[PDB]
């Protein structure tokens, strides 16, 4: 399958600061950090340009990972629990993300008959820990 | 290096002492151990009541769970097996059968029963319903001289083998898709940075789960192995699995399908629903023509009872809960009550069947009277308990919504009435030349008397005070 | 048109129950062949 | 006056009859006296609660109280006497004496045969009392289980399935009555939603307005007969204990009609006011099928049954044609109604009893052995023949009153009505005189032997007289039973919206 | 601000098995900047072949942001639909969001537009740019303040459901 509809705002942020390595941009930081152990986020996820392909309020309870052992995108890992020149995000905070396409699944689609995501993609992101 | 399964390491103690003192001991153990056991079963519920109010502290390296929710169980089946051992006892001593290694096989059950509250773990929560099973066909089958009880092994071994197979492989399927994941919370992450969820799969997996999740509580499509089992075991273990199978898999259902399965709401919700607009009907309709009194229980008590159960799992926003636990525990004492009244009954004349009950009024009515209140309440009249139960459990249902589960719970109810005021009926009665030379011959009067009297008693006055039960109850989210 | 037709139909509300309960009752009944067939017949119709 | 009374009114029989469990003393004598005396007991501090402490003068509710009883779905222990009420609850009471004193000679059980009676006695007034609707169910199922024992152990030659028929059918129809109650307790139950008094004001939308009125009127026409649900009740009348059949068929049946008063014509208005004239017609056929089907009946228990079924077309008719008398002559009409059909079943099971047949055509001329019997059954079967002077006519000729002034008919109904409604005194002697004279005249053989043949003692005849007193009481002066003020607040809501 | 053309107006029904009114909202439609749109908007509040709001919710409160809903069919943000097919692009960006009370087509990226509306209980200057405007509230403030208060569980819906009885246009 491929993309479908959604509807919300972005509350849009500050320019980008792209830390050599991906796209880092803030927007909240409220409380305190997380360790390596389960965390439980809610984010919005784009395309490059205008498309929203899947966000955690589409469903109930937003998801819940694991942010400090590789079991996400390197990008997220990265921008959520912080990476080299990056600080993490607190407990309440609010990030927004601009995911490059190496840090990402790569040059090759995930399919399923029909490519859940355009292949050789590079995604955005609005992550907000809860 | 844990305190988490101390409720348990006490149980396996316990265990481990009734398996020595056969070992050692010579015949001082008949009555030693009926109260031994209770001992390892007392001290287990008072480990469990320290961890009252307590946080969602994850297991070993994340294994079983620790929650509230997850105790709520963990102690309900303590519980249960409590009030039955003292029922399993003297029925298999007047039976001239080995006592010691039946009560470690309850144990043992009862064991695997509470790890299975727990278990998200995706493979502890695999061996412990085998833990709950194996120990089964054992108890289901331990009377070895009569012939019936090897009928319910082999109709109960091929279905709970095939079963089983069928949820394990729908295990392998979502450990397949999920690109390589078990820890029960840690799916719908896994199941995304592997973006193959909204295909199909997944609709595969969730299938060849809820069956073999239905087959373990059985409504109506897959009922088939309950009604024989349940005539073909004796009486004791028949109400043993009748309260802790159920408590076990209702609480292993709504975990393994609240945790990993947020999207499919829309396709399990309708799913569930499908199976139980049938289990309040076919386990009714066949109750009527019954005339065998623990089939007819097969039938009523757990064929259609566990019903409503689910009439909120479907519809919950985390509203209900209370009102499932509520609902559990009122059935478990309206439920152990009869079963506390048949077991006596039966062994004080030696029959089964309906028709011999005639009299009984009038011979004893201490026992008659105690056993028309449990019939009752399983009947769901207003001053009781089960009227309540019911009553929280639509309130809180027709509040979500869903409209065509409601008037059929209450049609079926209805319904069900019947058959009790049959064997009611058929309690009060004077016409001497009617009863049958069973009831006629009943020297009439510890330990049945107690749990029979301590478990009826519990079936009339919580449906009147079930305020602070209620107010307990609210505090679950898992 | 009283006792033929309203209470005919009060009757038989409560007397296709006593027909519909063992004529279902009925089938099957033992062989355990019989039971893992019915047993696979939904599982297999429920994968649509 | 904050001393509770409809509290102690409500769990004195019950509490006070669940000693006679636990009290090995005998086999039938002391439990007679220890169950009149809490009888009598009861009806005198209920004569007490109404004369010095209510007014008449005022539509509110008096001697209210309240608890705190489950508080999730909001259920408390509300309670109030009303204008509404109180006739009913005395009636209650003094029938359900009368009848208990009717159950002397009863020795197969007589211990759980008159805590039962207790029980039934404390669910009635429970009931008529009720302030919250959801305790207004709770006392509503709490007496199904009573009777159901009180058939199924005297009673009757088939007491089984008349017992299993009618318990059934009661508990399905209390079904929409609890769909009712689930559709309006959530309908926002911040508003109290669950207390009768507060929910006057309530404004719901349309098309649920038409849902929680059916939901109601299918349980009420469950319980008080209505043409199309109406089978259950010659096999559950024609098989009772006269005991039993007198509160059965003189408070039972009129509960449906207390339940339609209060909890329809006062909570959804809109809802009836648009459904009342099709309940006028199915009371004005219904007075005239009870009979033409009772006068095809061939033991006389039925036929009594069917008579009790005719007069409950009066009472539909005043529920409709929305008036004050209308309304009002209604009250009157169950209470001179819970008087006759009581007295006429006492008299048909005693006479019974006596004679041992049961198709009304070996009945001989019974005239010659027992008197009293006859004047005392003649004398009813005229109070049943809405005959002028007793309580059977000022009741039927006030809802012809207010058939005739209700505002909402324009001379096309209002007339063929009233005709097929007056049908019915030509058509009810025709089947209460044609059991008269094949019972009771004529010479049969030499009756002679004065054995199973008494007139009755001085017990019976007592109790056919004092509550025979009564009937004329009211017929000659009708206005000890209109101390009715509430309907001109009753009333008050529907007039003058649309249509 | 500029030139009004149509008014339509909205029941609000809370309570869950059933809504009980509360009050009436009151707003308008620009059919003089944004035509298509607007146009899409009361036909969808009337009639014309089913597709409309009668029996919708607001399946999405967040509160001091905006509250979102024109789902008719799904109830859950992935339903709904236009006339003119299924979607269709922006229509031009002239009316900008000024304070409390505005409307704006909820699209899913860029000229994607349907049937999920929202509207803003306060002041979003940064949203402009990307989402298109065609109403303000004209009656009921208050009454879109307390559905904007109303208690919401993790998915950020309303725990009591907020239905919409009857829409329909009333002209001036």
């Amino acid at each position: 399958a491929r993309a479908a509809l959604e509807l919300h705002r972005s509350l849009c942020p500050l320019l980008v600061s792209p830390r050599e390595l991906e796209f880092l941009q803030v927007r909240d930081p409220s409380f305190c950090s997380v360790s390596m152990v389960v965390t439980q986020i809610h984010y919005t996820a784009r395309f490059p340009d205008g498309t929203v392909f899947d966000s955690s309020y589409k469903r109930g309870r937003p998801l819940t990972m694991r942010i400090g052992a590789g079991k996400i995108l390197r990008g997220l890992q990265q921008g959520i629990g912080g990476g080299g020149g990056v600080t993490p995000m607190l407990v309440g905070g609010k990030r927004k993300l601009m995911i490059p396409p190496i840090l990402a699944y790569g040059p090759e689609p995930a399919g399923c008959f029909s490519e859940a995501v355009f292949a050789q993609a590079e995604m955005n992101f609005c992550a907000l820990a809860a | 290096n844990g305190s988490f399964i101390f409720p348990e390491c006490i149980l396996i103690f316990g265990l481990i002492l009734l398996l020595m003192i056969d070992s050692t001991s010579d015949q001082k153990d008949r009555p030693w151990f009926y109260f031994i056991s209770s001992t390892s079963l007392v001290i287990s519920i008072t480990a469990l009541l320290f961890r009252w109010r307590e946080e969602p502290i994850i297991s070993f390296s994340g294994n079983f769970q620790t929650n509230n929710f997850n105790e709520i169980f963990q102690f309900l089946i303590l519980l249960c097996s409590t009030l039955c051992i003292p029922l399993s006892v003297e029925y298999i001593e007047c039976t001239e059968m080995a006592i010691t290694e039946f009560l470690l096989f309850v144990l043992t059950a009862t064991l695997g029963g509470m790890f299975l509250c727990g278990a998200n773990d995706l493979i502890t929560i695999f061996v412990a319903p085998e833990c709950f099973s194996l120990c089964s066909y054992l108890l289901s089958g331990y009377t070895k001289r009569d012939l019936r009880s090897n009928e319910a092994t082999m109709k109960y071994l091929l279905m709970g083998g095939a079963s089983s197979s069928i949820l394990v492989h729908g295990f392998s399927w979502l450990y397949g898709s999920s690109g390589g994941e078990i820890e029960l919370q840690e799916i719908v992450n896994g199941l995304i940075n592997t973006q193959m969820y909204n295909s199909p799969g997944i609709s595969i997996a969730l299938i060849s789960i809820t069956v073999g999740l239905g087959f373990k509580l059985s409504p109506a499509p897959f009922h088939q192995w309950t009604p024989d089992v349940y005539e073909g075991s004796p009486t004791p273990v028949v109400a043993f699995l009748s309260v802790t199978s159920k408590v076990a898999a209702s609480a292993s259902a709504t975990r393994i399908l609240d945790i990993p399965f947020y999207f499919s709401s829309n396709e399990w919700h309708l799913l569930l629903e499908i199976l139980a607009i049938l289990s309040m009907i076919l386990g009714n309709l066949l109750a009527i023509t019954q005339t065998s009194m623990k089939r007819m229980l097969a039938y009523s008590s757990i064929g259609q009872i566990g019903y409503v159960i689910i009439g909120i799992i479907v519809g919950d926003s985390n509203d209900g809960y209370a009102s499932m636990i509520t609902y559990m525990l009122f059935y478990i004492s309206m439920n152990l009550g009869t079963f506390a009244c048949i077991v006596l009954f039966g062994l004080r004349t030696g029959t089964d069947n309906i028709r011999d009950y005639a009299g009984l009024y009038m011979k004893d009515p201490f026992l008659a009277l105690s056993l028309a209140l449990c019939l009752l309440s399983l009947g769901g009249l207003p001053p009781l308990a089960g009227f309540f139960g019911k009553l929280y459990l639509f309130w809180c249902g027709w509040q979500a919504g869903l409209y065509f589960l409601v008037s059929i719970g209450l049609l079926t109810s209805v319904l069900s009435i019947y058959y009790y005021l049959k064997i009611i009926k058929l309690l009060m009665t004077g016409r001497n030349q009617e009863i049958t030379p069973y009831v006629r011959n009943y020297r009439r009067s510890n330990s049945i008397e107690l749990s029979m009297t301590v478990c009826v008693i519990a079936s009339t006055i919580p449906g009147i005070s079930m305020n602070p039960i209620l107010a307990i109850a609210q505090d679950t989210l898992f | 048109f009283d006792k033929g037709v309203i209470d005919g139909i009060t009757n038989g509300v409560g007397l296709a129950s006593f027909c519909i309960g063992e004529e279902i009752k009925y089938v099957g009944g033992g062989r355990i062949s019989s039971y893992l067939f019915f047993f696979l017949c939904y599982v297999s119709v429920f994968l649509f | 006056s904050y001393f509770p009374w409809l509290t102690i009114l409500v769990v004195l029989p019950i509490f006070a009859g669940s000693l006679i469990f636990f009290l090995p003393h005998k086999g039938n004598k002391i439990v007679r006296w220890y169950t009149i005396s809490i009888c009598l007991l009861e009806f005198l501090l209920m004569t007490y609660a109404f004369c010095y402490h209510f007014q008449l003068e005022d539509p509110l509710i008096q001697l209210k109280e309240d608890y705190k009883w489950i508080d999730v779905f909001d259920f408390h222990w509300r309670l109030g006497i009303d204008g509404l009420s109180l006739g009913s609850i005395l009636l209650t009471g003094f029938i359900t004496t009368l009848a208990t004193l009717a159950a002397w000679p009863i020795t197969r059980n007589s211990r759980l045969f008159y805590f039962l009676m207790l029980a039934m006695y404390s669910g009635q007034i429970g009931l008529f009392s009720s302030r919250d609707l959801l305790l207004f169910f709770i006392m509503w199922e709490l007496e199904l289980i009573p009777v159901y024992l009180l058939l199924s152990m005297w009673g009757g030659k088939r007491r089984l399935y008349s017992a299993t028929k009618f318990i059934l059918y009661t508990a399905g129809g209390s079904i929409f009555f609890l769909i009712g109650v689930l559709g309006m307790g959530l309908y926002g139950s911040n508003e109290p939603g669950l207390d009768l008094e507060r929910l006057i004001n309530q404004s719901y939308p349309a098309t649920l307005e038409i849902l929680l009125y059916f939901g109601f009127l299918i349980a009420y026409a469950v319980k008080l007969p209505i043409i199309p649900l109406h089978t259950w009740l010659p096999d559950t009348h024609g098989e009772a204990h006269y005991s039993t059949c007198m509160l059965l068929a003189g408070i039972l049946l009129k509960m449906g009609a207390y339940g339609l008063i209060r909890i329809n014509m006062e909570l959804l208005p809109h809802a009836h006011y648009l459904f009342s004239p099709w309940l006028v017609i199915i009371g004005a056929i219904q007075i005239i099928y009870a009979a033409s089907t009772s006068l095809g009946q061939r033991n006389f228990k039925k036929r009594i049954a069917y008579s009790s079924v005719s007069h409950m077309g009066f009472i539909i008719i005043g529920i409709g044609s929305i008036t004050n008398i209308g309304l009002n002559g209604a009250i009157l009409q169950i209470l001179s109604h819970g008087f006759i059909g009581a007295t006429l079943f006492f008299l048909a099971g005693t006479a019974s009893d006596r004679m041992r047949l049961v198709y009304l055509e070996e009945l001989g001329g019974i005239s010659i052995p027992m008197p009293k019997i006859f004047t005392m059954f003649s004398s009813f079967s005229m109070a049943s023949l809405a005959l002028p002077g007793m309580s059977g006519f000022v009741a039927e000729l006030v809802v012809f009153f207010g058939l005739i002034t209700s505002p909402k008919f324009l001379l096309m109904p209002k007339a063929l009505i009233t005709f097929v409604m007056a049908i019915g005194m030509i058509l009810t002697p025709i089947y209460l005189l044609s059991m008269l004279r094949q019972m009771f005249y004529g010479y049969k053989l030499f009756n002679v032997p004065n054995a199973n043949f008494v007139d009755s003692g001085p017990r019976e005849l007592f109790i056919l007289i004092c509550i025979f007193l009564p009937v004329i009481g009211i017929g000659i002066y009708p206005d000890f039973v209109l101390s009715l003020s509430v309907d001109r607040v009753e009333a008050l809501l529907s007039n003058y919206y649309p249509k | 601000q500029s030139k009004v053309t149509n008014k339509v107006y909205f029941d609000i029904n809370i309570g869950n098995p059933v809504g009980k009114n509360v009050g009436r909202i009151v707003i308008g439609l620009y059919g003089d900047d944004v035509p298509q749109t607007v146009e899409n908007f009361r036909a969808l509040c009337t009639g014309e072949k089913g597709f409309g709001y009668k029996g919708s919710s607001f399946h999405r409160v967040i509160k001091d942001f905006m509250i979102q809903g024109g789902d008719f069919d799904k109830g859950n943000g992935t339903g709904g639909k236009s006339i003119y097919g299924r979607t269709f692009k922006d229509e031009n960006f002239q009316l900008v969001h000024t304070g409390p009370g505005v409307l704006s087509m909820a699209n899913a990226g860029p000229n994607t537009n349907g049937s999920q509306f929202f509207i803003c209980t306060v002041k979003t200057p940064w949203l402009d740019g990307r989402h298109v405007v065609f109403g303000q509230v004209l009656e009921g403030m208050d009454i879109v303040r307390m559905i904007e208060s109303s208690e919401t569980d993790r998915g950020d819906r309303p725990k009591k459901k907020v239905v919409i009885s009857e829409c329909g246009e009333l002209p001036v």
